[PDB]
């Protein structure tokens, strides 16, 4: 319960995804995704590609973006 | 579970009446009386 | 296990072969006694409360005396080799639902009108080859079939690696697909299993099965996705559970017929058949014929059982003892 | 000293009496008087 | 397909102005407990005399046919798969069966009935427990029977026992059967609580996720949370015995904890199935083969009891099957996906929407769909499904297969009262005790499609 | 504890111990008196050793 | 482990983050002792002004 973490990941073969957790470290930010996300019974599908902390003082900025494409399917 | 009182007069059999008395043995609920422990101290 | 009788059938457990009637000292010994004229053969055996004799076989009134080895009664468990149908497609076509229907015929019944059907399901992928599909079909089959919380186990699922081709790998519901690492799987072996057994009350039977396939579309045609042939069996159920049921029946012609009914007030016959040993059986079938007008045959029989270990030493000693005493020509197995 | 309803106490017996209201099914019937239309 | 956390349930250990409303508010951003009561009160209750185990007779069926062990030539050698024809010219041969089921002079038939009929030439020479008959052909067969139709596992039925018109002698015999029986056990439940209307230690506070971020009734909570012990030992109970009968779990007094099975452990021993994807190709064949052999043609009404998200999983699965029905073109005059509603906004105003709840398979197999709400449990069911839900609402169940003239599933209870209670003062402990059980008579009369992500 | 098998009662507002049980206790105080042992004579075999 | 389990629970079923829920509390038919406990909830207050 220290910091906030925006993640970008990849459910394997199904699509892309965006997530955000509250965890002490990114080893626990990946823990809450693989244990409380919707792919809880197929938790090997999660492939987290980028974790970055929500630091404030910009106060206006993008953090995550992932478009699935008609050519990726 | 006090046994079922929604029965015909024929299905209130001798074992059914005996099951009612056996519920009385396993034992009060009243909310306008004091407890037995309270009234015995008064006596 | 109840059996049918021409007329009465007695079984004598030959645990050890002595040479005279005085050395019968432990439970299970036997001596084939005869005359010097070879006209009457009987078996004195040490029953657990004293010496008992069999019926007196007049040697003129025998019909057949044959001896059956242990592998001739041991039941071979049947296997089924499930492959992909080569004419339909040698590869799994992508996006199709592959369902295999196992059709049991004697489940929880004595009849072929008690059926039971267990299924397995694999949907196919674009890069799924034949060896990966056989891996996926066995996990989804064993997850339905060999759960721990079933009534009885039904069949066993095995894969065959093409590099090995003679050693089967087991797959259960506890096996994950990370364990199966071979890249050349060519068939799925479905093998029936040994049902539960208690002596006297639940006899030994098996549930047969044939696998059936649901049709898939490969080129717009509804075609069955596989074929299933029956290979020669590799596993055999030992002969111990048939004889312990056979003695439990036949110790009631000699012993008591109320084998424990009014439970504290009963008689308990001591049974000397160990179900964890295989056995050979010697059958001597014979008859009785009366004096003048009682010319009807009363065709009874005396069964001899003996434990064998590889080469049948105890049964061929017993056949050798009867052949010199009675003078018959029982074949030596 | 010491440092529950029994069946007996000093020769007396234990009499437990239960009184309860159960549910009896009865019919309400509408009939007509034969003499007047009531 | 993505969520957003609307609440967080945290314990108390990690933690008058006037009121608007006195009665508390339950937000929609708060899950609630789900009682299994109306799932368990849908079953009847069979009352028992005492705590002893009980048994009942299982009456089966009769019409057998016997497998073959091997087939032998007249000289004693066994037949093989690559052998030639056996019994050419009506020459006799031998035939080994594991039981003595047929008699002399009878006609027995192979897998090809009435093409190769086998007439038995005398009584069975017994071999161990097997039965060896000497047989010949009863159909004018000059070519014999092939070795393919004389292997192990071939079924053999009885036909008749034909004799000669002049000076015939005795043939044939009659056969007998016997039934079986089955048992079931019990389970004992206890609860305690150290207390009176005020809370105790085990506290969980509910924090809502909004933008600007009484006194406890004990005797209603210990009655309700013990009822949920009684509901869970009914439904989610597991048996802890061997196939020898010895228990595996011993309690604090040294006596073994005697625990019996539940509904979902008893009903999942037959017709259970773990699927990776739901399709009607599987469901219409799993429901046909049970109804091809165990049901008539009018008695094939299967009511799926399921969850809520499984009902839209059945909706979108039927819709894909009707999408493949290229011959029939569905119009709004018949299906009425688009209805006309009278509205203030327009003279001719419309409505839109539909849902499939039924499917009628060939030969009279009809499928209903009703939703049982305790399948959508957020506490009990924690593995999530990617289409939304708790992956247990995606489980299908068919209770009450056919008509049995008797309840197949019921809840056991002891005559009188199996409930006990106690209060222990000094430490003010409240005790409760109850024994119970559930009996499924025929577990082959219940079919279940469980997700494959909830196994192993 | 929670029930008395002796007196046939299920339910205990004042429990003794947490165990599902019941223990029956009995006690008695008793004695005899022989005022004149010269009004009473005995004759014992001496293999009883008194 | 309770439900007849003889081959053990896997190591993948006991990881960090696996949620655990209460089912029930069994004891024996003979000489049982106390098990189980009962849980509660407290409310949180919202706020508004004039
Ligand atoms: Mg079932």
């Amino acid at each position: 319960a220290m910091q906030l973490w925006v993640m970008e990941y990849e459910v394997t073969g199904i699509g892309k995804g965006c997530a955000m957790c509250k965890a002490i470290n990114p080893q626990q930010a990946e823990m809450l995704l693989k244990s409380n996300g919707i792919y809880n019974g197929s938790s090997y599908l999660y492939k987290v590609t980028r974790i970055e902390q929500v630091i404030v003082p910009p106060c206006n900025g993008l953090m995550a973006e992932q478009v699935v494409t008609y050519k990726d399917v | 579970n006090f046994p079922r009182q929604m029965l015909p007069f024929s299905k209130k059999t001798k074992q059914w009446r005996k099951d009612c008395l056996l519920w009385a043995n396993q034992k009060n609920y009243s909310l306008v009386r004091k407890s037995v422990i309270h009234k015995k101290i008064n006596y | 296990m109840v059996i049918s009788i021409n007329q009465v059938r007695q079984l004598y457990v030959a645990k050890a072969l002595k040479a005279n009637t005085a050395a019968l000292t432990t439970a299970g010994d036997i001596v084939p006694k005869a005359d010097t004229a070879k006209t009457t053969l009987y078996f004195q055996s040490m029953s657990p409360a004293g010496i008992v004799a069999s019926d007196k076989i007049n040697l003129k009134h025998v019909l057949y005396a044959k001896a059956t080895p242990s592998e001739a009664l041991a039941h071979k468990l049947v296997r089924y080799s499930v492959t992909l149908d080569a004419d339909v497609s040698a590869t799994p076509v992508a996006g199709q639902n592959y369902i295999l229907r196992l059709a049991f015929r004697q489940y929880i019944g004595l009849s072929e009108e008690d059926q039971y059907f267990k299924y397995g399901e694999v949907i196919a992928r674009s890069g799924m080859t034949a060896s990966d599909f056989y891996k996926k079909m066995a996990i989804s089959l064993a997850k339905n079939l060999e759960n721990k919380t079933e009534s009885t186990p039904l069949v066993n699922i095995y894969l065959i690696s093409a590099a090995a081709a003679s050693t089967d790998v087991p797959v259960t519901s506890a096996t994950k697909e990370s364990d199966l690492t071979a890249t050349d799987y060519n068939q799925i072996i479905i093998e029936e299993t040994e049902q539960p057994w208690v002596l006297g009350m639940m006899p030994q039977a098996f549930i047969p099965f044939t696998p059936q396939f649901l049709t898939i579309t490969v080129d717009g045609e509804d075609r069955l996705w596989g074929v299933a042939t029956v290979v020669t069996p590799t596993k055999t159920v030992p002969d111990g559970h048939l004889i312990a049921d056979l003695e439990y029946f036949c110790m009631g012609a000699r012993g008591d017929i109320y084998r424990g009914m009014g439970y504290p007030n009963i008689i308990k016959t001591t049974y000397l058949v160990d179900p964890g040993a295989v056995y050979d059986v010697l059958d001597i079938h014979y008859f009785y014929t009366g004096s003048n007008e009682s010319v009807q045959k009363s065709e009874k029989t005396i069964t001899l059982v003996a434990v064998d270990d590889g080469s049948h030493t105890a049964m061929n000693a017993l056949i050798g003892a009867i052949n010199t005493a009675s003078g018959l020509t029982i074949a030596t197995l | 000293f010491f440092d529950l309803l029994p069946y007996d106490l000093a020769g007396n017996l234990r009499v437990l009496r239960l009184y309860w209201k159960s549910k009896r099914k009865i019919l309400k019937v509408k009939s007509y008087d034969p003499e007047t239309g009531e | 397909a993505g969520k957003l956390g609307k609440f967080q349930m945290l314990g108390f250990q990690h933690w008058a102005p006037q009121k608007a409303t006195n009665l508390m508010v339950q937000l929609l951003a708060f899950y609630r407990g789900k009682s299994l009561d109306t799932f368990l009160n849908s079953f009847p209750t069979r009352e028992f005399e005492d705590d002893n185990e009980y048994y009942w007779d299982v009456i089966g069926s009769s019409r057998r046919n016997i497998p073959l062990v091997e087939a032998r030539d007249e000289n004693g050698v066994v037949v093989a798969a690559n052998a030639a024809n056996v019994g050419v010219g009506t020459s006799p041969f031998y035939l080994v069966f594991p039981e003595d089921w047929f008699a002399d002079g009878e006609v027995i038939v192979g897998n090809l009935n009435q093409v190769y009929p086998f007439r038995i030439l005398g009584d069975a020479r017994m071999e161990g427990t097997n039965a060896v008959y000497k047989v010949e052909l009863m159909g004018g067969n000059t070519q014999g029977v092939p070795a393919e139709r004389l292997q192990q596992g071939e079924r053999f039925s009885i036909e008749f026992a034909p004799v000669e018109k002049e000076l015939s002698r005795k043939v044939g015999d009659v056969r007998f059967t016997s039934p079986v029986s089955m048992r079931n056990e019990w389970t004992t439940i206890r609860i305690q609580h150290k207390v009176g209307n005020k809370l105790n230690k085990k506290l969980a506070m509910g924090i809502p996720m909004v933008r600007n971020l009484w006194m406890h009734y004990v005797d209603w909570e210990v009655e309700l949370q013990f009822d949920e012990y009684k509901n869970n030992a009914m439904a989610w109970g597991t048996s802890n015995r061997n196939l020898n009968g010895e228990y595996m779990n011993f309690g604090k007094s040294g006596n073994a904890i005697k625990t019996g099975a539940g509904i979902f452990e008893q009903t999942e021993v037959a017709n259970t199935m773990y699927y990776n994807t739901f399709s009607l190709k599987l469901l219409e064949d799993a429901l046909y083969e049970l109804s091809a052999s165990k049901l008539a043609m009018d008695d094939r009404l299967f009511v799926i009891k399921t969850g809520e998200r499984g009902a839209i999983q059945f909706h979108k699965e039927v819709l894909k099957t009707v999408s493949g029905w290229t011959t029939f073109v569905l119009d709004n005059n018949s299906t009425r996906v688009v209805e006309k509603v009278q509205s203030r906004l327009h003279s001719n105003a419309l409505s839109a929407g539909f849902q499939f709840v039924e499917y009628k398979a060939p030969n009279g197999v009809r499928v209903r769909l009703d939703v049982d709400p305790f399948y959508d449990d957020p506490v009990r069911n924690k593995i999530l499904h990617p289409m939304g839900g708790v992956a247990f609402s995606y489980r299908y169940d068919i209770w009450y297969i056919g008509t049995m003239d008797q309840p197949n599933i019921f809840k056991c209870k002891i005559k009188g009262d199996n409930e006990y209670r106690g209060y222990q003062w000094g430490s003010a402990v409240i005790h409760r005790m109850a024994t119970l059980g559930v009996c499924v008579l025929d577990p082959t009369r219940t079919m279940s499609l469980i997700p494959a992500i909830l196994q192993g | 504890g929670i029930r008395n098998p002796f007196t046939g009662q299920k339910g205990n507002p004042y429990m003794s111990f947490d165990e599902d049980s019941a223990v029956i206790h009995r006690m008695a105080t008793l004695g005899v008196c022989v005022l004149d042992p010269t009004r009473t004579m005995s004759l014992i075999p001496a293999i009883l050793q008194g």
